[PDB]
């Protein structure tokens, strides 16, 4: 079965928009990889188009908090919270595939919530703390000032893996192995 | 070869058994080792009446090695965490006819110096034999236990650790030939 | 089966809206561990939304009644019924990753239950004692005064998990451990 | 599998809402364990919102058949027929979690059923004998005069367990083993 | 597994709408226990909103035909079709809980089914050989004249086990077993 | 499992509606049974409302191809095209339990299918050879002289399975075994 | 399992409508049975309604492909893709039982697309090279001029198996088998 | 089980329109292969309508990164982001069924997403890049210009296979093996 295959060689697949969810099983997976090894590298394919914020910060602090280098591998497409997964990995160890896609864009609700304007107040005060911890958070695995990533998510900002890397999403572009 | 129990424990009654290694196994082979912690007696496949009746029948599990494998585990953060993992494993018929459950604990530093100043002093006496003299130090002593134990395997190679890192260099005094009437060599190796 | 080792390991994963499903797998589960070693810590990870208070307190009542602490960790929500089950822990054991979430608010009819006045009057007064009793078992777990847990579940309190320390919802931010 | 240790341990799980499906699970499950020891006391765990009458009934007459005690423990709710199934328990033996919640009210129609009049002089025959059948039932389980239930659950009549024992709902408020 | 349990006791369990699906699943196991023991009693335990009357007598003529005898235990509703399985039991084995209900009506067409008028000739016709056959197997079992059930049936006949007894559905209203 | 122990027996029970899939899995079992012993009779029940002529004529050609005789036995419905293949059955073993319904209509479009009218007078004249066929095949199994079935399947024609003897549907009602 | 033991005597069972899903089924069961034993015949049962031009002509060229002869059954069904599977067994092999169906007609668009009608032209030109390729391939097969099946799957062409055999659509009417 | 034998066979069957989870899955099983011999080819089956481009781009470069030479057989379409995958095998190895479709056309939006014209403008510049992403990579196994495949994918270019080898997209036409 590929994906017990996978993680019996520690390599935790995302590959499906990240919800609860998607966000429950990483978690439950990051913690096994760090009990059976804590010293060698879990591996995290992401092929994610990304979504919520708060499964985000669950999967971004486990991989933060696990003992063991987490590889952070972009297939083909990081977006939105899977982008920000993409940098969480270990310094050295971000890989993207050479037509992989990072699309990093600042966080927006999916429909209208409803309410009283003071409730509304929060869950904008709530958003723009989730854009404020969207930018800290990507400028402590890119570089960046945190204002460059505020100017630079203002927008949905499409990286090319030549160009997340110059960006500092990822640290590696893949090269092929075909032995031909 | 195989039903070698004859030539072993009717041989002698008075014996110790021991299974290294009793998680690894199948279930259907100690289901036949159910008669001897009842009785004590078993039946051969040839058809004999091996008495283990007054052998202390000794099994072993590394059911343990969570804490081992590192001072992490599976949560987001020791002596009853491999009880339950033999209840886990095993079946409850098999594990109250037996005496005593011994735990073993990580061994503390002090601890491992000793059965480092145990060892170093069975080669000692082939030393003197040939009038040669380790000159004991204790700060060698701290590095033996330093190198020669690990939290998954540790105090089992101990030994090969005195044989690589004391009688490896010992040789190469015979190497630049020392003999004489007697030597008195004193080796430590750097700080880790 | 990595949902398998974690309870194996005396963790009950929460994950999903908290509902009558959801309450009923982990009282399963919270007796269960009980049972099987009633002195070893139970740890209760956390990343609902919340939801109900039948099923908060089905949930509630059972971590309170077994004889073993629950170790309650916060992985990137804690929202609603799911933050006073955050705070729920036994003192001292109540954790939360660093970018969790913490989002107390007082008790909401889901959609508009019709009646007459007299059904009304009633229903009221239920979510009234579902305010009171959410504000003192908030009061219990986190050392307030249960007129201040008023005023501060009055609209949606998000926490941040180190102003969930200070509020009293948990007791240790977690700290990451990769090598590094 | 912790509703088998549940089920191996003689507790029978109710949890979600009694329909005949819930109604049908509950009576396999109420006599394999009269067959496995008819002298050792069924332990029932009871979260459900209620609902069903004949789903009530079925439950009601299998619980009341059994040799087996049966020990009813109100988790998070006992609704409409949940409560019933609460009182069904053997007396001393009926408990309640501090903070569940027992609501008994008057059977009702979900929804509207057509028909001539003749055919609603029937169905409403027969919801007045569900009435007083759940008011005859709830009288011999509680100690009251079933003119007093038919007063009590002409609205909802939500009991907190500390007065669902002063009703006669349940016997024993479980106390902890935690003191936090 | 509690269903299995019931099956290798020789308990075939209703439970569910009557429909073609429910009459597979019970012919199909009132076969297999008519093969492993033809001279040991069946029991069928019902608790049934009732519906379809080919599936109906697809359950009754197997019922019938096996021979086992049937032993209907009616649990918390044997409505319709349900009701005449119940009084197709073998006479002296047709059981009830005591708050059971046996719901006795004539057959109805669920929607309407529309056609040429020679087409509904043939539909009311069938309906009518339907009430003729659920009122001459009804008085087969239950020893009334059929001109007296069409009488009953002519609206929604609830009966209560204690009266269905004097009606003739069932033979033995079940008495409790609780040990106390 | 019941269904297995028919099969097993030598028992296909073909149960449900006579779509595609159903004809796929009794051609499957038709077959086999064929191989395991093609001197041993496979007995077909029938409990199915019918539908599809293709897939009538799937199941029918198959239980015509095979060495084995095919008892078809009625339980409680064989309708269109299940009647079919209630009289596709061997000569002699042709069963009907007693209240088994037996329901001979032609064939009919179940939906209006649209197109030009030269594509109608193929759709027509494809219902016409289905009808011939219905009847044609209905004459071999029932001894008519296939303008009389024509006649009698003008209509919905419901048969009880005593006057479905005299149609030549079945052959032999089923007379009851309870050893009572 | 009677699907295992058709394929395990190398019988692939068509059985439902041709889509990609039972295209992608059947050419994996075409080179298995391909690998197990090249020289010994498979068998292909045909009861589908057809459909897909992409999906017949991989099952179509996977046939074709393979050492074994294929052995086409027509079942009850063989319409459009399936009665050009059916034409691609291998020559003398080709069989249907005595009352399939064999339905013949150009291909078609399943509900309108829209586009520019340059765009139009191209998906007029494709379902004109679909017509010529359904013809030039079903007329190697039955060996008529690719102009006849033009002038004669301008409509529905519906074909008894008789007359698919004069047809060429077929080889063999299956006779019939039973001892009798 | 057919899809195991191909795996075991080294043989991935792409079979279903091209998403995340089909992409998902091919990656997981580019790299098993990849792992249980780099050095043996592995054979890639494309059925496929196509679809999504950073799941073509998934796909291509998992099969362009391992170590073993990717055999394309197109079976009977490869359509979309599936000739693209086509192209992708390595030279000499990409094949096709001599009825197999291949449908190069440019990227697309399913459906409208909306936005404001800042955002249309990255929206736009997306899938400019990606239309000169798929145009760069079919020119690198095509041998053509870049250009050429802009103004042959301006609409849908359907190629038969025998004109996807002259174009570039497939290197052999499969000659058929059937023994005859
Ligand atoms: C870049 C990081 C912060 C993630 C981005 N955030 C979001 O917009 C998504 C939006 C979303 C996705 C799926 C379901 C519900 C809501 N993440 C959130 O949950 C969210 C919620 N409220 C405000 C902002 N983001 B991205 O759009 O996924
Ligand atoms: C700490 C908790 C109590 C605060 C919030 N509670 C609620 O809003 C929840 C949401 C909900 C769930 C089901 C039906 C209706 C409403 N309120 C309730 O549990 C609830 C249930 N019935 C009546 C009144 N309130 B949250 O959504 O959990
Ligand atoms: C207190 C006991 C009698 C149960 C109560 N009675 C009922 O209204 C329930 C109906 C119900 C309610 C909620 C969800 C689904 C079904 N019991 C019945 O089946 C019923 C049927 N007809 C009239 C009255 N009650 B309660 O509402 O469940
Ligand atoms: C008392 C016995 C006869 C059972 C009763 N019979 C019926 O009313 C049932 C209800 C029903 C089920 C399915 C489709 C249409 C109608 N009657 C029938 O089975 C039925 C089916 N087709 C035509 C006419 N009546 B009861 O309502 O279940
Ligand atoms: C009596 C035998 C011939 C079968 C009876 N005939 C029919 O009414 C059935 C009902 C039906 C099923 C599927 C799709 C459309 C219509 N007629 C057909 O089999 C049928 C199928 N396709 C075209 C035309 N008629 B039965 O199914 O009612
Ligand atoms: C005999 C050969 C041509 C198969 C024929 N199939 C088609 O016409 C089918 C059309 C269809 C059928 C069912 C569902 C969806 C699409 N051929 C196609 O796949 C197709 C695809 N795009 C354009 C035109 N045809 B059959 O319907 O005659
Ligand atoms: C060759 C590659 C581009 C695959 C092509 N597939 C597409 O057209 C797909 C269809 C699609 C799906 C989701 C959202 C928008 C569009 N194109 C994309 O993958 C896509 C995705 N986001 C933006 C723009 N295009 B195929 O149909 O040509």
């Amino acid at each position: 079965n590929p994906y017990n295959k996978l993680f019996e060689e520690r390599i935790i697949f995302l590959g499906v928009q990240v919800d609860d969810a998607s966000a429950n099983d990483i978690m439950a997976q990051l913690l096994v990889l760090e009990s059976l090894d804590p010293d060698r590298d879990i591996t995290m394919y992401i092929n994610s188009p990304g979504g919520g914020f708060t499964s985000l910060m669950a999967i971004y602090d486990t991989m933060q908090y696990v003992r063991a280098d987490i590889q952070t591998v972009c297939l083909g497409q990081a977006a939105s919270a899977a982008a920000v997964l993409l940098a969480a990995g270990t310094p050295g160890k971000r890989m993207a595939l050479p037509n992989a896609r990072v699309l990093i864009h600042q966080p927006s609700l999916s429909g209208v919530i409803q309410g009283q304007f003071s409730d509304l107040e929060i869950q904008a005060a709530e958003i723009e703390r989730m854009r404020t911890l969207m930018e800290t958070t990507l400028a402590r695995h890119t570089g960046k000032d945190a204002g460059v990533i505020r100017k630079d998510t203002d927008r949905d900002k499409i990286l090319t893996a030549e160009e997340a890397k110059d960006y500092g999403i990822i640290d590696t572009v893949l090269e092929y192995r075909k032995l031909s | 070869e195989g039903g070698q129990l004859t030539e072993k424990v009717r041989r002698k009654p008075f014996s110790v058994v021991l299974f290294d290694a009793i998680e690894k196994a199948h279930q259907e082979i100690y289901n036949s080792l159910l008669q001897v912690l009842e009785d004590g007696r078993l039946t051969d496949g040839q058809g004999r009446t091996v008495d283990f009746k007054n052998t202390v029948l000794i099994f072993t599990s590394n059911l343990g090695t969570s804490d081992i494998s590192k001072p992490v585990g599976l949560g987001f953060s020791m002596k009853q965490k491999v009880n339950d993992e033999l209840k886990k494993h095993f079946r409850p018929e098999f594990l109250n006819r037996i005496d005593d459950i011994i735990v073993f604990h990580q061994l503390t530093r002090e601890e491992i110096i000793r059965m480092v100043d145990l060892m170093i002093s069975r080669v000692a006496g082939q030393l003197k034999s040939k009038d040669m003299a380790l000159v004991l130090t204790d700060a060698a002593k701290a590095l033996l236990a330093k190198r020669g134990f690990d939290p998954v395997l540790g105090a089992r190679p101990l030994r090969r650790t005195i044989q690589r890192e004391i009688e490896d260099q010992l040789s190469e005094k015979i190497l630049f030939e020392e003999v004489g009437p007697g030597q008195v060599v004193t080796v430590d190796v750097d700080n880790w």
